[PDB]
């Protein structure tokens, strides 16, 4: 797999609240 | 079929194929036994608590040592005054470590002593057995016990002898038997009396009949049919009844005057008091875990908590939406779980005025509660088309295990002490015994008439259940019959008939013993 | 009758309006996947 | 006005052949006989007893428990 | 007027009923007896009610009044035997029901059962 | 018989045991809207599709499209669902002197991603919805008759919970130490936040220029083609009954 | 008694409502069922023990339980 979860939980969680504004 | 449904169901989801407690039981122990003993008893509370005190100090919880002292010195006042003084280096506690204690015993005390010990190893009993192994030797004798006018004594007395290497080595035997009036094998003993007692356990059952038990009945007279609820306290030295009047009333089971925290109240003489406050019939009541608090609830949708020490309401909490039928305590009395007309079951902790937990899943209104005996399970039950028991989880709110097969409205849910068994009875007469962690019906039970079983009980090893009715019976029943040697079903052990008087709690005791109560009504 | 808030209604029904829209009725499955990502 | 404590008597009345009709009784009174009129007794206050139910799964023969005159075995 | 001199006063202004009736109904709602609550406080409540039922009562008469003197009596008051004896005012049914639907309570009862 | 979740489900442990086998969905992130692999359309961030982008935030299994996802035949693993997230997010308009190959000159001008792998979690809602689509399912003709749903549920958590803590605790303290052992990350949030509540002259010349206009003055818009799709859908029907004839 | 004075209620209100049709009693009734009798035993998704509905209950025990 790519992009981890576990690893990269932070700056998913990030861009996603970025996102939604 | 049912199988292929959960199969295709789960096919299409993936699923792969410290020392203070010790010196207190010690002391709780030796008050215990016969006069004879406690004078020589008494030579051991001295040398573990000093031994106590200077570890706690040493190890560098200083205020450890400093609450031990302070909560134990009144005990020490009167004999010990300079050595207490003292203990708030000196050479005494140089010379105190490099010579152990030496105490004389005899061998009949020091193998009940060590039966003792043994027998509570791990709730306390290796500290005191660590400390006299390491800072004690005991020097133990074949001679009389000790006393100012038994043999022993009298004898050493009236012949003039010679002390021994015990009584050599502040209370000293010296001027005792003066006329101016060994060793011990700790750890090779404790597993030697271990392999000893290991010998004599019972590991079977076959023939014979179930086990006799004694009941006592409290009944209850000039009530008019008003009384509602019923509920005794841990210890079965209150009972508190509520009324369709809205109040609740508590007696003294032994007739002894109330005692009142307050200082007006100072001394007053009656046996029995009175909770008001609600505004509509009360039809749940539990005592917490002597017990201090107790909780209620009534058709008015309210839970009150009361004082049991000022005889007043302290809280009320709001969570309901109509009635509210059943409320219990938690097992060691900091949670309580309510249930009622809503559909909806709620936990809730003293400390908060709203519900912690929530829990839905159910299709009609509950008339059935009961925790689990480690305190994070709690069981339910719901009436009319949806006859269904429930498991949930306190950490998550989540269902994880539902019972089915009552046909009748159920009227009373109970576990078992070891945990691992569930009980239940309904108005038709059936009593159910559930496997928790299968999910399946065990065996069921016959021979109450219809009406319903407000109650259950559990005997203490959880291998007898005894039950009460409102035909007027109090019967008890066999888990698991013995094994044969080569309307009724053929399990219960005894029944009793009551004159007139419905049975609305059945208890059972330590012993083989249970107390009942239920309302005499003449016609 | 069952009872329940206005709010839920409303955005359920939009929703599925949309899915509807987005999804031709149903002729079209846009959760399809094609490959191992 | 469903909590009286006085009887519930009805009367009937015949419409016709096969037709009843059910009435509540109820006559006037006067008021002095209402005024006047003692009040009933009063119960005794609320108790409790003790005794032995059962002692070693034996039932006493006691007055407090019912006559052995008067389903409590199984006979299977 | 003051709450304080009306409650001092309270001695003279003592209503008719008993003080065993306030206690049991003051301990069904959820207030403990006068012992625990000052005397004057349930004395206060007692005359209220008495108030209460006196407005009631004059109502009830009133409507009684004007009927006497079509001339059948509303469906739904089913009540009565004989119907008296003399020229007296009777209290029945019907003038307790007319009265009281000014208060929000409805008495509706069938008159024959079958 | 079907091997039983752990107590936790954690991102690694999902991962790794269905290593080798195809995500369940692939989101393509875009600066004001996103859809899927095989979607031709698009969904904006404002639109009611907020509601899957809110549970990817949560790492929860959107019950709302359960049907839609069962239509589509979306592979579950565990009852859980690996996600794929593709991250693209990171002259003079209406006017009639612009240029364009395609146009005349005009004489007032002088002269002319990261990629992502994350797992949902089931819920109570989830099988909620489950058993209920399965109610009114036609296959006794439906699926499941209601009266066994009670049984159907029961064998359900039998299977998803074998194993409990059965083991009596003998005073409080045992207690609390069961209670800070077992807690879960999914239950152990926090309480939530009380809720809460020169250029105007430009403003009114463009108002007040803008009157009377009909659409423009409201404003002062999401396509969905559905027109287009229902002149479609006639126009297939009408060929198709051309084809009998 | 509660009998006849709810049939002399649902009676008035199809009277008013609209010689009355079964349309008009099944409006009154239905008219009547928006503030009263929202108990009985009913089970699966039926308006008993207030009416409230299972959906919205499991959000509020999902925001509480977290």
């Amino acid at each position: 797999w790519e992009g981890a979860e576990p690893e990269t939980s932070d700056l998913l969680n990030a861009v996603l609240d970025s996102c939604l504004a | 079929n049912l199988n292929q449904i959960v199969t295709d169901y789960l096919k299409k989801k993936g699923f792969t194929r410290k020392y203070l407690k010790a010196f207190l039981l010690l002391k709780n122990w030796i008050d215990n036994n016969l006069d004879i003993y406690k004078f020589e008893l008494r030579k051991l509370l001295w040398p573990v608590f000093v031994y106590s005190y200077l570890e706690l100090v040493s190890q560098g919880y200083v205020d450890d040592a400093k609450h031990l002292l302070e909560t134990l010195r009144s005990h020490f006042e009167a004999v010990h005054q300079d050595q207490l003084a003292l203990l708030d280096e000196n050479h005494t506690t140089r010379l105190y470590r490099e010579n152990k204690y030496r105490i004389p015993l005899n061998q009949s005390l020091s193998g009940n002593l060590f039966h003792f010990l043994e027998r509570e190893a791990d709730n306390g009993g290796a500290t005191i057995i660590y400390i006299l192994q390491t800072h004690c030797s005991v020097e133990t004798s074949a001679r009389g016990p000790i006393e100012p006018y038994s043999f022993e004594a009298i004898y050493r007395r009236a012949r003039n002898l010679d002390l021994d290497e015990a009584d050599a080595h502040g209370v000293t035997n010296r001027d005792v038997l003066d006329t101016s009036a060994r060793a011990r094998d700790v750890v090779m003993e404790m597993q030697k009396v271990r392999e000893n007692r290991d010998r004599f356990v019972i590991e079977g059952r076959t023939g014979g009949i179930g086990i006799p038990v004694s009941a006592c009945m409290f009944t209850f007279h000039n009530t008019l049919g008003t009384v509602s609820c019923m509920d005794f306290s841990n210890d079965h030295k209150l009972v508190a009844v509520g009324t369709m009047d809205s109040y609740i009333r508590v007696w003294s089971l032994d007739g002894k005057p109330l005692k009142s925290a307050l200082e007006n109240e100072k001394n007053l003489k009656v046996n029995n008091r009175k909770l008001i406050g609600h505004s509509g019939p009360v039809y749940g009541v539990s005592f917490s875990d002597s017990s201090k608090l107790l909780l209620s609830c009534s058709a008015d949708g309210q839970i009150r908590l009361w004082s049991l020490e000022i005889w007043a309401c302290l809280c009320i909490y709001k969570a309901h939406d109509g009635p509210v039928f059943r409320v219990l305590w938690g097992p060691h009395g900091h949670y309580f779980a309510s249930a009622g007309w809503d559909k909806t079951v709620r936990v809730f902790t003293q400390d908060h005025a709203s519900a912690v937990r929530i829990m839905v899943g159910h299709d009609t209104s509950i008339s059935a509660l009961a925790w689990h005996p480690n305190g994070t399970y709690v069981f339910s039950a719901s009436d009319e088309m949806d006859k269904s028991i429930r498991m949930w989880s306190v950490i998550t709110g989540n269902c994880v295990r539902i019972f089915t097969g009552h046909t009748h409205y159920i009227t009373a849910l109970e576990c078992a002490h070891n945990g691992k068994i569930l009980a239940s009875a309904d108005t038709g007469g059936n009593i159910f015994i559930w496997d928790i962690e299968k999910g399946t019906l065990i065996k069921k039970c016959r021979g109450h008439g219809k009406g319903g079983i407000p109650s259950l009980s559990f005997s203490a090893e959880s291998n007898v259940l005894v039950s009460g009715g409102l035909d007027c019976t109090v019967r008890v029943w066999d888990i698991e019959l013995p094994a044969d040697p080569n309307q009724i079903t053929p399990d219960q052990i005894s029944a009793f008939a009551t004159k007139k008087t419905p049975v609305l709690k059945v208890r059972f005791t330590r012993m083989n013993l249970i107390v009942a109560g239920g309302c005499y009504d003449p016609e | 009758p069952v009872f329940a808030p206005l709010k839920r209604q409303y955005q359920l029904a939009r929703l599925h309006e949309q899915l509807q829209a987005a999804t031709n009725g149903g002729r079209t499955n846009i959760f399809k996947v094609v490959g191992f990502g | 006005g469903y909590e009286s404590t006085r009887p519930l008597r009805y009367g009937e009345a015949s419409l016709g052949p096969g037709q009843p009709l059910f009435y509540i009784d109820d006559e006037e009174v006067d008021f002095e006989k209402v005024i006047n009129a003692p009040l009933p007794k009063v119960p005794r206050d609320m108790t409790f007893t003790a005794h032995w139910l059962a002692v070693e799964g034996v039932q006493p023969s006691i007055p407090q428990n019912p006559t052995t005159a008067e389903d409590l075995l199984p006979k299977g | 007027a003051s709450l304080r001199e009306f409650l001092n006063k309270m001695d003279d202004y003592a209503p008719i009923i008993p003080d065993a009736v306030t206690n049991y109904y003051m301990t069904r709602a959820g207030l403990p007896p006068p012992p625990q609550t000052d005397i004057r406080l349930a004395r206060l409540l007692a005359l209220a009610t008495q108030k209460f039922i006196a407005d009631i009562a004059a109502d009830a008469y009133q409507y009684s009044r004007i009927r006497a003197s079509l001339g059948i009596q509303r469906p739904g008051y089913g009540g009565g035997g004989q119907g008296g004896s003399q020229n007296r005012t009777v209290l029945t049914m019907e003038d307790l029901g007319m009265a009281v639907s000014e208060f929000g309570v409805n008495v509706k009862r069938s008159e024959f059962y079958r | 018989t079907f091997d039983a979740p752990p107590y936790v489900i954690t991102p690694e442990y999902i991962l790794k045991k269905f290593a080798g086998h195809p995500p369940s969905l692939i989101v393509h992130l875009y600066q004001n809207h996103f859809r899927f692999d095989q979607q031709e359309g698009m969904f904006q961030y404002k639109s009611p599709m907020r509601i899957f982008i809110e549970h990817l935030r949560n790492r929860t299994v959107p019950h709302e499209i359960m049907e839609y996802l069962i239509q589509g035949g979306v592979p579950f693993y565990e009852g859980c669902l690996i996600v794929q997230v593709f991250d693209h997010r990171t002259t003079v308009p209406f006017s009639i002197h612009n240029h364009n190959p395609y146009i005349t000159p005009s004489p007032y001008v002088p002269y002319p991603p990261t990629v992502y792998t994350v797992v949902l979690m089931p819920t109570a809602q989830a099988l909620h919805t489950d058993l209920l689509l399965k109610t009114v399912t036609p296959r006794d003709h439906m699926e499941l008759d209601p009266k066994n749903i009670y049984e159907v549920e029961a064998k359900i958590l039998l299977a998803t919970y074998p194993k409990l803590d059965l083991e009596p605790t003998k005073n409080a303290e045992e207690t609390i130490a069961k209670l800070e052992k077992l807690a879960h990350p999914e239950h152990s949030h926090k309480p939530p936040e009380p809720k809460v509540r020169d250029e105007a002259l430009a403003a009114e010349q463009e108002r007040y220029m803008l009157t009377l206009d009909e659409r423009l003055s409201s404003k002062l818009w999401e396509p969905r083609f559905e027109r287009f799709k229902l002149i479609e859908n006639i126009k297939q029907e009408h060929a198709e009954k051309k084809e009998q004839e | 008694d509660f009998a006849y004075r709810h049939t002399a209620a649902v009676l008035s209100d199809a009277l008013h409502l609209s010689s009355i049709t079964a349309n008009a009693v099944a409006l009154a009734i239905s008219s009547r069922l928006g503030y009263q009798f929202r108990g009985g035993g009913g089970g699966y998704y039926g308006g008993g023990g207030g009416g409230a509905s299972k959906d919205w209950m499991l959000e509020l025990a999902r925001e509480r339980n977290k």
